[PDB]
RNA sequence: UACCCAUGUCCAGGAUGAAGGUAAGGUAAUACUUACUGGAGGUCCGAACCCACGCACGUUGAAAAGUGCGGGGAUGAGGUGU
RNA sequence: GUAUGAGUAGCGAAAGAAGGGUGAGAAUCCCUUCCACCGAAUAUCUAAGGUUUCCUGAGGAAGGCUCGUCCGCUCAGGGUUAGUCGGGACCUAAGCCGAGGCCGAUAGGCGUAGGCGAUGGACAACAGGUAGAGAUUCCUGUACCAGUGCUAAUUGUUUAACCGAUGGGGUGACACAGAAGGAUAGGGAAUCGCACGAAUGGAAAUGUGCGUCCAAGCAGUGAGUGUGAGAAGUAGGCAAAUCCGCUUCUUGCGAAGCAUGAGCUGUGAUGGGGAAGCGGAAGUUCCUGAUUUCACGCUGUCAAGAAAAGCCUCUAGGAAGAGUAGUACUGCCCGUACCGCAAACCGACACAGGUAGAUGAGGAGAGAAUCCUAAGGUGAGCGAGAGAACUCUCGUUAAGGAACUCGGCAAAAUGACCCCGUAACUUCGGGAGAAGGGGUGCUCUAUUAGGGUGCAAGCCCGAGAGAGCCGCAGUGAAUAGGCCCAGGCGACUGUUUAGCAAAAACACAGGUCUCUGCAAAACCGUAAGGUGACGUAUAGGGGCUGACGCCUGCCCGGU
């Protein structure tokens, strides 16, 4: 039938995004330990 | 920026010098200038009269060259018509 | 009156409604309506905290003078009309400054009257008085608790309260619920009936009646899993197998008193119901 | 996916004929009878749409739940988009 | 890393054939003819989503379940043009953030002013052309919206032209169902124009094929739909108001006047498009007719059906400049390529699955059903040849007709329109399409009896009867209820274990018990803050029973 992934740009930025994780204190340590591991890409 | 920080090179192809008769003429421009900048930075540089500008904004291609993936530059194309009572542009 | 269908469908065949032959127009008076959003039991954190509400018709809110502060002015009774959000009706009442205003329509009010409220004011239907200058023994309704805030205590539909005595300072009354209270002589009161008393005889008849009105289904507690209701499981249909039936949340249902026994405004209810 | 909130949108055709109204009759006046009108209903038959009752086949599948022939609802306690 | 199974299973719904061409090499690439499939789609647009998959020139290592000279693959160059389209510089809903503020071991939670936030409201452009790739964007023609400067006249200067709120008021502003109309799109016949005029018995015309037009804007008109007029006075609309609201008098009515209003006519048109043989003739009359529009307009019902901006108006205030006409100039940012029931989106795949919306023709037809077709699009990325067992999907069966089997499971049978006729029981509505029967084709009476349309010409709709004619068979194909008797359970419609159970289970309208006097009880939270409820005992929460009919007995020692 339907599948449990069905895209949206406004969605994926509206939870996952950058200014998403800047504004909670658990949202800045996620970026904090991604930094950490010098990953390329941080957030969505 | 200046009128020569705005504009960078001239467009030479098969479709843009199609138009050169219809003096029509296709450049590069910045990519933060409107419209209304590259009509005066024109009539600074050639001295002609301009009638209007149309702008478009493309991408950048992703290509390859051998297990290295990456972008070519995104650019901003301006091309401008000058009114019939002025002068040319010799792109030669 | 109460009008009853044939029955021509199953789902017809016990229902019963009004006539709606005491309401007059059908246009609500555009400077006097309020959106409301329906909240669905939901709370201030998005949780479900009371149960079996949401999904109805949408309706708009009617702005209704409880206060009744408008003293000496006449106003004229103009229209009576319908208000989703209560069970009485509602007139509109055009006061002779040019203002309109809405209040709840009494028994016995019809169009053309006029109404007063103040000291000076007659004992009629409709009237509004402090309860320091009202005979002992009328039928009053819209009673108040603190002076200057609005009507409170008797608003349903077909409710009545009446004036026992006087203590001084305060004075005695019976309300709707057969309990005798001390009331502050200060306060408002109407006086009547409320007048749509035909409300307690409509028969629904559909399941899907109600839910028009925002009523989900509700669930017995026998038909539940141990670990969502003191009465689920067992094998089979099961009695109540506890001392007493029980709510959702434990504390027992059936004839515990849950009133706070050391609630300041005890010594101010003369008999309880 | 479960419930809810705000704002949009979809449901080919056909059938039946509630309340009410009008005319003739009928009465002291009403009940009531007959015709025409009217268009109600978690009404009926049935496509789109939603669902999943039977069987067969697949079962290192076309598919980590499907297909084929029949089947239920189809103006509502309806389906569906953001 | 490499074997065995083994050159074994599979190669993913479907119709192809031949003749030319290219090439080292062709079932598979290109062209031509014939044939076949979809056609309320397998056709045309457009959101989301994907990001160059779009175009041209080269290529055949790998990918393509075979082949490949080919490709959505590789390489190199290109391609997306907006004052008017969608979004921002305009507005707000749910929701989210939130100066001060209230709570709280820390961290933080909540929340006022204020602000973000479309899936909605407001808002000025149409018709053609474009042979590699863009089109309300480029080009041609004709427009509109806002603003600016300049020329010529007008007017006014503080008893004050004119402007006018971030404030008041009106509008914007709204549900569902039903019916009857006006118009138009679409469809169909004659007329007219062009071409052919014929292969095999016949036809030079009651012959055949194709076509039988056109915007926005501007001027006029207009089916209709709403439709009380004036005067006087102001305990109200945070101040004021000549505006709104309220009261009192004169005057009354399918008659006008005011708001809207689909459409029609002239211009736009000396323009554009148009079948044939690069230029281009004709464009009339009638019938039918919407699921579109007038228009939530009218009627009815109860479950009683967003906000703000925008627009108009009123003063508060600002005021020496202001309108008018003509001309010329000015108008920003983001998207625009391509796929888009799909080989480009979600499913690991070039996957028999899923994917919102607008349009969606003809014959027969009530119909978007069914069969065959139009415009348009396709022949499905392994083949040919033999016609064994066995498996799957279909078609017929002599005599019998459930004897099969756990069980008539599966299959077979009924099925459309018109007419006759129809039981027990009943909550009087039903049961009921009960059951059981009869008639359907073609020709002549006959451009019917009669209707719709029109001034007439004419054009559509078509029941009864008679006479006949032909088959085994006349809704001659596809599509279209099998029925009856009796009992258990559940009153009914509805819901349920995504992926073993659809039910006698849950729900339901109704009944009863019990708590709750309002800072209500109950519930979430440490609290603040909330739901209950912008409710008030005819209201709200909890336990049990489950339409309706007749009823519901005894025990208070134990808990
Ligand atoms: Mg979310
Ligand atoms: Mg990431
Ligand atoms: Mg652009
Ligand atoms: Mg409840
Ligand atoms: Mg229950
Ligand atoms: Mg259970
Ligand atoms: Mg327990
Ligand atoms: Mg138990
Ligand atoms: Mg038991
Ligand atoms: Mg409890
Ligand atoms: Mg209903
Ligand atoms: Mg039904
Ligand atoms: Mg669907
Ligand atoms: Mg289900
Ligand atoms: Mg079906
Ligand atoms: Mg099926
Ligand atoms: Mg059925
Ligand atoms: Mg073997
Ligand atoms: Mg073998
Ligand atoms: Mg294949
Ligand atoms: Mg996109
Ligand atoms: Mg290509
Ligand atoms: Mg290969
Ligand atoms: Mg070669
Ligand atoms: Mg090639
Ligand atoms: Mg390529
Ligand atoms: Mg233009
Ligand atoms: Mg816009
Ligand atoms: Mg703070
Ligand atoms: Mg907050
Ligand atoms: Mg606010
Ligand atoms: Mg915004
Ligand atoms: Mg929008
Ligand atoms: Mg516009
Ligand atoms: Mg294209
Ligand atoms: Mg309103
Ligand atoms: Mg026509
Ligand atoms: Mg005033
Ligand atoms: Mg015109
Ligand atoms: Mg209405
Ligand atoms: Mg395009
Ligand atoms: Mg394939
Ligand atoms: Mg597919
Ligand atoms: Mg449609
Ligand atoms: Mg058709
Ligand atoms: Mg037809
Ligand atoms: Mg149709
Ligand atoms: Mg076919
Ligand atoms: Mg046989
Ligand atoms: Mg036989
Ligand atoms: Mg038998
Ligand atoms: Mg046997
Ligand atoms: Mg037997
Ligand atoms: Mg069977
Ligand atoms: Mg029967
Ligand atoms: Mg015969
Ligand atoms: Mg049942
Ligand atoms: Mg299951
Ligand atoms: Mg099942
Ligand atoms: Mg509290
Ligand atoms: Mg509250
Ligand atoms: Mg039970
Ligand atoms: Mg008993
Ligand atoms: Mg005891
Ligand atoms: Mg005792």
């Amino acid at each position: 039938m339907k599948r449990t992934y069905q895209p949206s740009k406004r969605k994926r930025k509206k939870v996952h995004g950058f200014r998403t994780r800047m504004s909670t204190k658990n949202g800045r340590r996620v970026l904090a330990s991604r930094r950490r591991k010098g990953r390329k890409v941080l957030s969505a | 920026m200046d009128a020569r920080d705005i504009i960078k090179r001239p467009v030479v192809t098969e479709e843009s010098t199609s138009i050169l008769d219809d003096k029509k003429y296709t450049f590069e421009v910045d990519t933060r200038a409107t419209k209304t900048q590259v009509k005066y930075a024109i009539e600074e540089i050639f001295d002609v009269k301009v009638a209007k500008v149309n702008v478009m904004n493309y991408k950048g291609k992703l290509k390859r060259m051998g297990r290295y993936a990456g972008y070519t530059n995104k650019r901003r194309k301006a091309i401008v018509t000058v009114t019939a009572d002025s002068k040319e542009i010799q792109f030669f | 009156a109460i009008k009853k269908y044939k029955p021509t469908t199953n789902g017809r065949r016990h229902m019963t409604s009004s006539d709606f032959a005491e309401i007059t127009t059908s246009t609500p008076e555009k400077s006097l309506l309020r959106p409301l959003k329906k909240k669905a039991g939901r709370n201030n954190q998005g949780k479900l905290t009371v149960r079996h509400h949401g999904g109805g018709h949408k309706r708009q809110y009617r702005v209704i003078d409880f206060k009744r502060n408008k003293d000496g002015i006449p106003g004229r009774v103009a229209t009576i009309e319908y208000d989703p959000n209560r069970s009485a009706n509602i007139a509109l009442i055009n006061y002779a400054d040019g203002e309109k205003r809405y209040i709840i329509a009494a028994k016995g009010l019809e169009v053309g009257q006029t109404i007063y409220s103040g000291a000076e004011a007659d004992i009629k239907v409709g009237n509004a008085l402090e309860l320091k200058d009202i005979p002992v023994g009328t039928v009053i309704h819209n009673i108040e608790m603190k002076p200057g805030k609005g009507g409170q205590l008797v608003r349903s539909a077909g409710t009545s309260a009446q004036v026992l005595g006087k203590e001084g300072k305060y004075v005695l009354i019976r309300l709707n619920s057969g309990e005798v209270r001390m009331i502050l002589a200060t306060c408002r009161a109407t006086i009547g009936q409320v007048g749509n008393e035909q409300h307690e005889l409509i028969n629904i008849g559909k399941a899907g009646r109600s839910r028009w009105m925002g009523k989900r289904p509700t669930v017995r507690g026998s038909v539940m899993n141990p670990n969502d209701h003191p009465h689920g499981g067992g094998e089979g249909k099961a009695p109540i197998g506890r001392k007493s039936p029980m709510s959702p949340w434990g504390k027992p249902t059936l004839g515990y008193k849950t009133r706070k026994k050391n609630n300041n405004s005890d010594k101010f209810i003369v008999r309880r119901r």
